[PDB]
DNA sequence: TCAGGATGTATATATCTGACACGTGCCTGGAGACTAGGGAGTAATCCCCTTGGCGGTTAAAACGCGGGGGACAGCGCGTACGTGCGTTTAAGCGGTGCTAGAGCTGTCTACGACCAATTGAGCGGCCTCGGCACCGGGATTCTCCA
DNA sequence: TGGAGAATCCCGGTGCCGAGGCCGCTCAATTGGTCGTAGACAGCTCTAGCACCGCTTAAACGCACGTACGCGCTGTCCCCCGCGTTTTAACCGCCAAGGGGATTACTCCCTAGTCTCCAGGCACGTGTCAGATATATACATCCTGA
């Protein structure tokens, strides 16, 4: 029989690899295309610097990361372990986000 | 001592937008707070964006992006269309 | 000659003189240009009337013929534009909107 | 043939991948996750993103410039009062 | 080493005191020590360990190389393409490998397209060379290397572009005789990975080759030669302004003597047309077709920023794109079956010329090539080729190893039903022969007018037995005539010189 | 007898419906007076300045109020509790 | 002096109908009297300190207002 | 005379004209004090030397002997006054303090 | 063209922490970044106090204010004792 | 399901009063006028840097699938919280009494701005080796099913 | 109450590339004068904050009582995790080519500083009417029982 591990194990494991990590997370092409195309709504033909989509992505991780804290307090607090949408949106309602 | 707010033109403003409608004294207090932070907040924004620039002279191009960080969406545009309108009359006359 | 107000000849109700004071006085910059005044009380007349407008509403309904500071909460707190500009803003004597969740209602 | 048209379906916000958002959430320190999580967290991110490129580009467009830089993005977050260190 | 560096002086010094003014303009090493002493004080036969024949200017080559190799001299086989120099190469490491009597490690380069064709010419030629088609992912690279490049069990290995970029490290152990450098058109820049690997190499012998000469510069070209003899040069400007690039402010056009007489007898490129090998010269033709009606519309749409809330952050290669074809810009077809008709045709401007020329030469026998820049575009060929429904093989940027070759040699069959031949430029118009066909055709034109010229002569090689035929096609009223404009400018600024190396 | 969680809501309305203070004064300011005890000795306050924290805490209160109902609405209650309240103050950063 | 208990249980339950809280635990009045107690601290530290650096022995209504615009919580209505 | 810098003369590290500069010039008030320019250099000494301090412990707590932005992160986040005052500030490549909740774990 | 930092002295104050220990670029930066952050911190804190008490000077009275009203508990002693002491020491020298 | 009792809430009308709308008088701050000079604008030049495509590799996403474990719904029960009532208690309002300290004016001096001459500390450019990040094998520890 | 497989740590060797030290120069920091005004300090006024007492009454409090809700337990099923396999697009090198951002020099007009003068805005009365307050009737709505 194939060698399988609980539910779970894999999860912790990944937990502690990516806490204890520190590069990005999101792929930099897919991230660049993103930026430049919400850009476009603005002004027309802008230009972007490397630095400046870096800074983005920096801070677009670090605000994801602290809001999947906030919805995990959330989905602990009504007794569950599975984040849903509605602990997403009462972490940023209580934030003052909404 | 002689202490100023904007009692009067808010009172003027008033008269122009509801005609026969009176404001008690601390709601007189409230919008003449509300006019000082405002007023702060703008000044304040414009002035970062002088010294951001390395230049030292806050004029309506400052104040209309200090406006535009400002204030959210739709109200945004409005007042820009009035600043504006406003300079325009200054200095055509 | 016989002077005319800046505020007058800009078509303003606040006053441009004392706005221009106040930036001089203020330490937000070594100069002042002049146009600056001008917009700057535009902008605060705008939203002045803006507030001033949606209380007076707000008054009228209520079957008063004076403002007071529930009516501004009303105001800027069913105006959304207005409730994200004022958004930490304790409004004194204000007290808050009615409104009750939908789960504590009886069935 | 008819393979020329096969590909047009990038929608970039969708670049956003199911693993990258799990990652983040692991990091986060998220033990499961449903599964409507990925488009909710597309919503979120498309907003924050919005509201801060806004911002960056009204400096940039200000100071008669064509290219955004790291000093008009940090001003951007400092202004959102999300301040952010190692970019000047 | 030392003794190395007065053999060469032996020689360079026997050419003019030209090498000693470049010592003695250096703003310098103990080589002046070896350079004030001696400053005050074959095989014409074409040797038959090869299976063939070879040529006489082939045996010429031979006889050049041999000479730097007593000498311990470097140099350049800039002949032209086409002319056998896979086949001067060969016998070279055969006379190395017989007369000498040393096949050791030996380096070979060559473009993806093209590492069977030396593979093949070597087991055709010379079969008792260990050789080698270094491909593979990391595993199939990883016992190559551990099992035959560890137990030293081969003479020469055949590899890529960047896979030596990806296994420097277990060939920097090994030390070479030759690093053969094929097409060798990535050294034109200093800064180039490539460059940048390949100083770290120590080689006996370092013999580049090329199809084509310089594309630019004096810049350019000391950027090449840097590579041969760099402990000789070692040097960045100085060999720049010590020329002053073809006498650029006086236009004396008489110091270019100076540089001519140093590269002739250090350098070797002959013409075709000298020694045709193949009695046939190359017809060719600029089809100037007229800018589609329909795309008119779009092509104002880009002028005028008209289709609309869409980037042009490069206006060249927009307008580029609307030269060569219009459905690129993702939604011009506007079918939602995506119909694929006479409508396609009728709607691209070059195409409906192309059909004309395809019905031509389907009768007439003429065996095509088609060169492109935009793989999509070539998808767009690929659907109209399955409209009409002829035999071919589509080689592209990143296809395979094995199905490049395979593509290939389906085409190359003796009597191939495959009327066309779809095919990119950069990745595919390297240094493959294509003799079984005739007749080569541009769909775009390309700021690279030397690559250009190495694109048109796939099938005018040795081995061309009919009228090569060729069909450029440029867009009459468009920046593509400005894109040729330029390209005739820096032929000219280029070939004068070229022209003037071999008269003196 | 009114059945329980009716003058509950009758009592919401009315007192959403109104706008004064909800605490007592004098021990608002017995309150004010004990804490800044501990900063400076011997202070002395505006009447104005005491009524500014007594409007300042209530307003507070109430928002932290209405954030510890929705918690307790999202456990699938109807009766807030401590760990209602540390959970709204965690989120909203105040630990 | 126990004056935190002046803050009655009947008061926390006005602010919390106010709030629109229909039922409420029983725990719930001592830790809102601490949060009560920690807001306190921080704002009239804060007040304290714009006093004392004015050298004034009063404290006035706009150094309250000058903490809570601090702190962060505006206050419209009491001058400035 | 003989130059000798002030902040040599308050015993610091941190360059006083300099600061003193960036006060004059970043139009906080009209005037500078003389003695302004030294109290704030001393206290960003001492700021800054807090920082470095911790974040050296960390750096060494891994058996490293360069400070990196984790070991930051790790020195500011694990101290609670530094927390406390750079509450909203983001670390660029500062990562994440190792916690996972108490359920989640194997029981 | 120059441009300033505070590379240098961050890099004395850590050579007299830890004595051996290196530190990285990207770290460099950030401290950089920190630095000026806490100056304008205070700085304005202390612009504000000047504007409040209508006075037109900074001096070491609102710089302690200031320091006094950001940092928390411990920092806001120990940096009060530090400023204090070189104030001292520089007029007594 | 509805009826009728019971309770709280809105609607109507008559009466005070004190907060606001308005008028007077005055004085100080804004407008008009004029000058100097420095900040901002404009032109020309250059050179680094951003963009778009491809080529080729390869790591990661996408996809399918079994299965298990956690979300979720229902049920019971027992106690903690809401509603009401009589008793007590302290808030609120008024009044009298007193003085600390807030707020203002006047003098004058010492401290900070500004300028000019001088010099040395810090910045950009340049070289070099040691800390660090793999890379492989081997050893240990963890997890999972018996 | 167990060995077997996978994960992880231990240790040594290797290559590299960026941290750290040296060096010329230039521009900002220091030193020394003069000068003007901010504010330190004294002295005076009178506001408003603190303290206490008396009386009314509305809220707080303590207790009884009942039921609605929180919480524990059980079963079910659906949807997420784990892992193997195929496909796709990310990633880095490379090649050109312009363009945009920085620098430099010169110019002019727009803002600060100064002075004169008068009217707009502020402090101070004054009447009066919108709202607060008190009663009376109408109606909605909740709750137990049919
Ligand atoms: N001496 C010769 N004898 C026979 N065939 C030749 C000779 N020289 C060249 N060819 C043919 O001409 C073609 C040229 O190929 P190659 O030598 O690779 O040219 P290049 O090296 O210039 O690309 C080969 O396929 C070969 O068959
Ligand atoms: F003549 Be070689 F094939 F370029
Ligand atoms: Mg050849």
């Amino acid at each position: 029989k194939p060698h399988r591990y609980r539910p779970g194990t894999v999860a912790l494991r990944e937990i502690r690899r990516y806490q204890k990590s520190t590069e990005l997370l999101i792929r930099k092409l897919p991230f660049q295309r993103l930026v430049r195309e919400i850009a476009q709504d603005f002004k027309t033909d802008l230009r972007f610097q490397s630095s400046a989509v870096m800074a983005l992505q920096e801070a677009s991780e670090a605000y994801l990361v602290a809001l999947f804290e906030d919805t995990n307090l959330c989905a602990i607090h009504a007794k569950r372990v599975t984040i849903m949408p509605k602990d997403i949106q009462l972490a940023r309602r209580i934030r003052g986000e909404r | 001592s002689r202490k100023e707010s904007y009692a009067i033109y808010v009172y003027k403003v008033l008269k122009q937008v509801h005609p026969d409608t009176g404001i008690s004294s601390k709601a007189m207090s409230i919008m003449n707070s509300f006019v000082n932070d405002v007023f702060e907040r703008i000044a304040g924004e414009a002035s970062r964006l002088a010294h951001y620039n390395k230049r030292s002279t806050i004029t309506s191009r400052e104040i209309q992006t200090a406006v535009r960080l400002l204030l959210p969406g739709e109200l945004a545009k409005h007042a820009v269309s009035e600043g504006t309108k406003a300079v325009t009359k200054y200095t055509s006359a | 000659a016989k002077a005319k107000t800046r505020s007058s000849r800009a078509g303003l109700q606040f006053p441009v003189g004392r706005v221009h004071r106040l930036l001089r006085k203020g330490n937000y910059a070594e100069r002042v240009g002049a146009g600056a005044p001008v917009y700057l009380a535009a902008v605060l007349e705008y939203l002045t009337a803006e507030i001033l407008e949606l209380a007076g509403n707000a008054a009228r309904d209520n079957k008063k013929t004076r403002i007071i500071p529930r009516h501004l909460q009303l105001a800027v707190r069913n105006d959304e534009e207005l409730n994200k500009l004022l958004g930490r803003v304790t409004i004194a004597q204000g007290g808050v909107l009615p409104n009750i969740q939908s789960v504590l209602l009886p069935k | 043939g008819a393979k020329r048209h096969r590909k047009v379906l990038r929608d970039n916000i969708q670049g956003i991948t199911k693993p990258a958002i799990r990652r983040l959430a692991r990091r986060g320190g998220v033990k499961r996750i449903s599964g409507l999580i990925y488009e909710e967290t597309r919503g979120v991110l498309k907003v924050f993103l919005e509201n801060v490129i806004r911002d960056a580009v009204t400096y940039t467009e200000h100071a008669k410039r064509k290219t955004v830089t790291a000093m008009d993005v940090v001003y951007a977050l400092k202004r959102q009062g999300r301040t952010l260190y190692g970019f000047g | 080493d030392l003794e190395g560096t007065t053999k060469r002086f032996e020689h360079l010094l026997s050419l003019s005191g030209l090498f000693k003014h470049f010592i003695e303009s250096k703003a310098d090493p103990k080589f002046r020590q070896v350079l004030d002493v001696l400053e005050e004080n074959q095989f014409r036969e074409s040797p038959a360990y090869v299976n063939g024949q070879l040529r006489p200017y082939q045996i010429q080559g031979v006889n050049w190389l041999v000479s730097l190799h007593k000498n311990k001299i470097a140099g350049i086989l800039a002949d032209e393409m086409g002319l056998g120099k896979t086949l001067q190469t060969i016998s070279f490491l055969g006379y190395l490998r017989y007369i000498e009597k040393i096949p050791g490690p030996f380096l070979v380069i060559a473009p993806k397209s093209t590492l069977n064709n030396w593979l093949r010419e070597i087991n055709r030629w010379t079969p008792d060379v260990n050789a080698f088609i270094l491909q593979g992912d990391k595993e199939e690279r990883a016992e190559l290397i551990q099992k035959k490049l560890l137990g030293c069990d081969f003479d020469v290995v055949i590899a890529s572009y960047e896979i030596i970029i990806r296994e420097k490290s277990p060939l920097k152990k090994i030390n070479w005789e030759y690093i053969i450098i094929d097409e060798a058109h990535r050294i034109k820049n200093e800064e180039s990975m490539l460059s940048q690997v390949l100083r770290e190499f120590t080689s006996r012998n370092r013999l580049l080759i090329t199809g084509t000469p310089l594309q630019n510069n004096l810049h350019e070209l000391w950027a090449l030669l840097n590579f041969l003899l760099p402990d000789i040069f070692s040097d960045a400007q100085d060999f720049d302004d010590w020329f002053s690039s073809e006498s650029t402010e006086e236009d004396q056009d008489k110091i270019v003597k100076q540089l001519h007489t140093v590269l002739q007898p250090f350098l070797l490129r002959r013409i075709k047309s000298d020694v045709e090998t193949s009695l046939l010269p190359k017809k060719e033709l600029n089809l100037y077709v007229g800018m589609s009606s329909m795309q008119k519309k779009w092509y104002k749409k880009i002028l005028e920023k008209d289709e609309s809330k869409t980037r042009l952050l490069n206006i060249m290669m927009q307008l580029r794109k609307c030269c060569n074809h219009p459905y690129l810009f993702d939604g011009a077809e506007p079918g939602p079956p995506y119909t694929t008709d006479e409508h396609l045709v009728y709607n691209a401007a070059k195409l409906q010329v192309l059909d004309k020329l395809l019905k031509k030469l389907k009768e007439e026998g003429s065996r095509v090539l088609i060169f492109s820049q935009m793989s999509r575009l070539l998808d767009i060929l690929e659907d109209y080729c399955y409209f009409r429904n002829y035999e071919y093989c589509r080689i592209d940027g990143s296809t395979a190893h094995e199905d490049r070759i395979q593509a290939i040699d389906d085409y190359n069959a003796p009597d191939s039903k495959k009327f066309v031949f779809l095919l990119t430029t950069r990745a595919g118009g390297l240094g493959i022969n294509l003799t079984s066909a005739d007749v080569v055709v541009l769909y775009d034109s390309d700021w690279n007018p030397q690559a250009d010229l190495q694109a048109m002569d796939r099938a005018h090689r040795i081995g061309q037995k009919k009228q090569v035929k060729v069909f450029r096609l440029v867009t009459d009223n468009s920046v593509e005539e400005k894109i040729l404009e330029r390209a005739t400018q820096k032929l000219r600024l280029d070939q004068l010189v070229i022209q003037q190396n071999r008269t003196s």
